């Protein structure tokens, strides 16, 4: 009778809703805004914060902080604010009569999962809660059992291969390059055309520019030459104060950092090389099945050139007698949540919850013996 | 020296000075002449954002500073919540008087002073108060101008306190500094009572020390909830 | 054969001859055009003014800043500044002299190409080179490793450099410098009752700034001292013989560099941007950066700024670090001085881009030479 | 002089010196570093590549590559750089008048040994060279003749048993798990 809750707390956005649905009810940015130190506006008699859409709407007098940096929860009071907002203000529900499903990226600290269990059981006290790996949920939403998931969000980009339901943790790869780094790089490279975005309120404007106008080139040098030749790749964007800006090659130079990290000074390899290295660290008899089942998930995979570019690069790296298939569904931005709704709806999952009695008896360490 | 500033005299002098500097005529004029060798090689729509859903404002904090301070001095049983957030022009001796009065008050459980331009004397006084007061549960000093020394003094008061459970110190105007951060987590490891500490650490070392300390204290809570269950 | 060194900044051009110990010509970066107080732009009369002349007849001249926050944005007016610099200040024929120019940190590729194109095609110079300002300052200081704080009239940069290889990803830019400090000092003098809001008074305000201001080691203590006594006050004689008294404005004004909220701007202060710049650099080379904080530019000239920087970095960094701040007395023109040492070397002869190399290769060579 | 050279090129470290001694003269890391950032200061003795202790000291601005992976030489130009450094810069000797002893792990490819012989005879041309198994040398240093040697370094871990000077190649075991894997 009790409906289960599915909550996905990424580095940048929170996607929360009810199990059994098709789309999340509440999708809001994972930011906490605090008063600015300029004494311009002191008349707003609040408590001490604004969270979510309210912080974004009032961002002209606020300083915005992200509670999660590179997939790791760094501030826990702000995380409590986010969870309180998504329980009482967005979903409009009382947490004491709904089980909760939470998500976590691979190769995270154990303390993060332990404190998630502790906060969900001692402050927002739920009958049961369960923590799951995001790539397993993405594979659940994709409908298949074997595949390698490239999950790229706002803080991390990780590759996880799974064969017939068994995961290989020694081949799990993690790269600290995601959407926020691309936003910072776009802020850096818009200064070449004379536009100056500095403050955190303008970072959201640059993020909107990136979400609306950027794309991944199939060949980088040819598209750079084409942009240098003619102004056919140039697009115009209207700022909130009515100013109009024009951008050219910056549309495709920004996501190219995902394939050439040295643009921002990182020594690592691109996502295609990382995926190929993750495939090569597995056993020889499963690589063929991983080749045909490259699954893309996350909001950073939403550029309209990335599947063809990934296919071209991986086909260049892999032997010529292999079928390389990139699986990029249109609803892949919320695949983790969709998988969570799938997982929370199974009749065979209802005995795997962690009840409050078990948490009382064992403490905040049963999350390793119960959750993968 | 010369009495009150006479702006008109200065302006007259300056204009006289400007009048007497005419430009010189030795300028070689700019014609744009190229003297070197010119090298020869061999639907649009403006998408504007509208995510700003204008959720309304609130009402300015109506707390009467004098009246509230009087109630804290009188040890008023009806006064449990004191919220001085975003009140303009509260003097530093007034905040110090608040901190002195809270020492013997038996009834205020929540105290916050967000965005009141509080500095180090205020933090020092609050630190002294925390060694003696046995009832206060929540202290929020976010978004002020308190330096690392004030925060250090505050957390140095913690082992003489067994009643405060939340300390929010985040979004100070200046970073606290790695050394100060080390002494802070060192003090946090010497208190078993604090359950929430609001601060974005920079170094991963103290970050993890703080995280373990808070998890430890919460587990002490869990274990005593388990032991008292007969 | 004598080389020229031209250091074009946001506020001041410094230009002179390689081998000299100081720039021979120092003058503001202001193109001044006739206004519409009377009739339109008169034909035949000088259609623009640079430097001192534009800072004299200011009342009837719209003043412009061709370089904005260290980046050249008006190329016509830049070429104007350059023509005037060569012909009317140094009084040389440019085609007889190699000319060394400076550029801002993270200057776009196309700007370097356009600069090169203008130098070869307009002025027909025999050779040129473009060096990065901060790098030149560290060169002048005698080191190959450090983090430069370069703060002039329009822009402040932190540029970390290690063993000849600068680090683009870790450079920090803050749009807060001398002009903002002049505006703030003007505002707080107006607050005290000295309303210096005319363009005529601006000079006086700049002079007060350069002569009487200093950075307090502990700001709030200094404010208490200034409020409790007259011991920190100074008199200043105005050009008309009037004498004014100023107090805490001496140290409130440059405090803005450390606390930018005084002028509204919600950016980190130069100590915080310095620390953040160091923290973006790899764990191994960090230690060296800490030991070689080199200050360059006129806005670092305030007395007491070194001790204050030492204190803030000291308290912001791990205790075990050896912190050292290097502040040469000649740092006001250190960039130019670096250029003076640069061209004067016997080894520099083969480093120039020659006219023939340009005529064969085109714009490309500027990047495809010494990068 | 004809005083033989002994050089041990492992996966992680190079130990080179003169025969008849007690300890190697030159022990330095087997890495080649190349710059990854943009150079702005001209001259100052900048090198396009760095080898050994100089690469380790300047590692904050370099990318470091190991020429040997799991006891197998993967890059040969970097290996030539390492051998040139250990002959001319560290040992300060001229290779054409000194015989050289080199080491190799068991069950390695034949092409590695062939190209080592070709490089030592055609580029750093020595009067003579000899390649030996590392575990036999470990048993030589222990002073005894019979024993089973477990040699674990930076790339390989191999067991070789020897009884009265006779080796048993069918019982030689090799595991590609060593110090670098533990570092990872
Ligand atoms: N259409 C788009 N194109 C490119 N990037 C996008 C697009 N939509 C969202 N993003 C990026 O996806 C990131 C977050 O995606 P998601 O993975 O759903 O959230 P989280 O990372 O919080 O889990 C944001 O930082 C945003 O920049
Ligand atoms: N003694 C001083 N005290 C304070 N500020 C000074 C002093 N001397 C110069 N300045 C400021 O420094 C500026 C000159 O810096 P400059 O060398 O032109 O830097 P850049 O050209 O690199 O921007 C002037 O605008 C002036 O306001
Ligand atoms: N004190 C120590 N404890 C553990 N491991 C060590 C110690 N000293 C060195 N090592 C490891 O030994 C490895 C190399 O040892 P060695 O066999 O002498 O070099 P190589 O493998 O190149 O022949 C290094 O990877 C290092 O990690
Ligand atoms: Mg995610
Ligand atoms: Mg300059
Ligand atoms: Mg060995």
């Amino acid at each position: 009778e009790t409906t289960a809750l599915v909550c996905d707390n990424g580095s940048g956005l929170v996607k929360a809703g009810f199990a059994g649905d098709d789309a999340p009810r509440a999708v809001f940015p994972s930011i906490v805004g605090r008063p600015r130190h300029q004494g311009v506006m002191v008349g707003m008699g609040q408590k001490d914060s604004y969270v979510g859409d309210e912080a974004q709407s009032k961002r002209g007098i606020l300083t915005l902080k992200y509670p999660i940096e590179h997939g790791i929860i760094t501030n826990w009071d702000d995380m409590e604010k986010i969870w309180h907002h998504t329980f009482y203000n967005e979903l409009r529900v009382a947490p004491e009569e709904h089980p909760t499903l939470l998500t976590e990226a691979p190769l995270n600290p154990k303390a993060n999962r332990e404190k998630m269990t502790q906060i969900m059981f001692e402050t927002f006290n739920v009958p049961a809660m369960y923590v799951a790996i995001q790539a397993v949920l993405s594979l659940y939403a994709s409908g298949r059992t074997t595949g390698i998931v490239l999950d790229s969000g706002d803080g991390v980009t990780h590759n996880v291969p799974i064969y017939e339901g068994y995961a290989l943790p020694h081949a799990i790869m993690r790269l600290d390059l995601a959407g926020r780094d691309l936003t910072d790089y776009l802020m850096k490279i818009l200064t070449e055309r004379g536009y100056s975005f500095v403050t955190t309120a303008e970072r959201e404007i640059v993020r909107d520019i990136k979400e609306k106008l950027c794309y991944v080139a199939l060949d980088f040098e040819n598209e750079m030459a084409t942009a240098a030749s003619s102004s056919s790749l140039e697009k115009s964007y209207e700022l909130p104060d009515g100013q109009v800006i024009t951008i050219g090659n910056e549309r495709f130079r920004c996501p190219e950092t995902l394939f050439q990290p040295s643009f921002i000074g990182m020594e690592s390899a691109g996502i295609h090389e990382t995926t190929y290295n993750s495939i090569m660290k597995c056993d020889i008899d499963i690589r063929k099945d991983l080749y045909a089942n490259n699954v893309m998930s996350g909001g950073t995979t939403m550029y309209p050139g990335i599947a063809d570019r990934m296919q071209k690069e991986i086909t260049a790296l892999a032997p010529s007698t292999m079928k390389i298939k990139i699986i990029a569904p249109p609803e892949r931005k919320y695949s983790v949540w969709i998988g969570g709704s799938i997982l929370a709806s199974l009749s065979t999952f209802q005995q795997m919850w962690i009840t409050k009695q078990e948490y009382d008896e064992a403490g905040p360490s049963i999350v390793h013996r119960k959750c993968f | 020296p010369t009495g009150p500033f006479k702006r008109e005299e200065l302006l007259d002098h300056l204009e006289k000075q400007a009048k007497e500097f005419k430009d010189r005529e030795d300028l070689v004029p700019y014609t744009g002449e190229k003297r070197g060798k010119v090298w020869v090689p061999k639907l649009n729509s403006v998408i504007k954002p509208t995510q700003y859903k204008p959720v309304p404002d609130e009402e300015p904090n109506s707390t009467d500073v004098e009246e509230t301070l009087e109630r804290i001095k009188n040890n008023d049983p009806k006064l449990e919540e004191v919220n001085l957030n975003n009140i303009r022009n509260i003097p530093i001796p007034t905040l110090k008087a608040y901190a002195e009065a809270l020492k013997e008050n038996s009834y205020v459980k929540k105290f916050s002073i967000v965005g009141t331009r509080s500095n180090d004397p205020v933090a020092y006084a609050l630190a002294e108060m925390l060694k003696e007061n046995k009832v206060l549960k929540t202290l929020n000093v976010e978004s002020n101008f308190i330096s690392g020394a004030g925060i250090l003094r505050l957390v140095e008061a913690l082992p003489y306190n067994t009643s405060l459970v939340e300390m929010k110190i985040d979004n100070q105007s200046q970073p606290l500094g790695n050394k100060v951060e080390m002494e802070i987590v060192s003090m946090l490891e010497k208190n078993a009572t604090l359950l929430k500490f609001g601060y974005h650490f920079t170094q991963q070392g103290p970050r993890l020390r703080a995280s373990n300390a808070m998890m430890n204290n919460n587990d002490l809570v869990r274990k005593r909830r388990l032991a008292d269950l007969t």
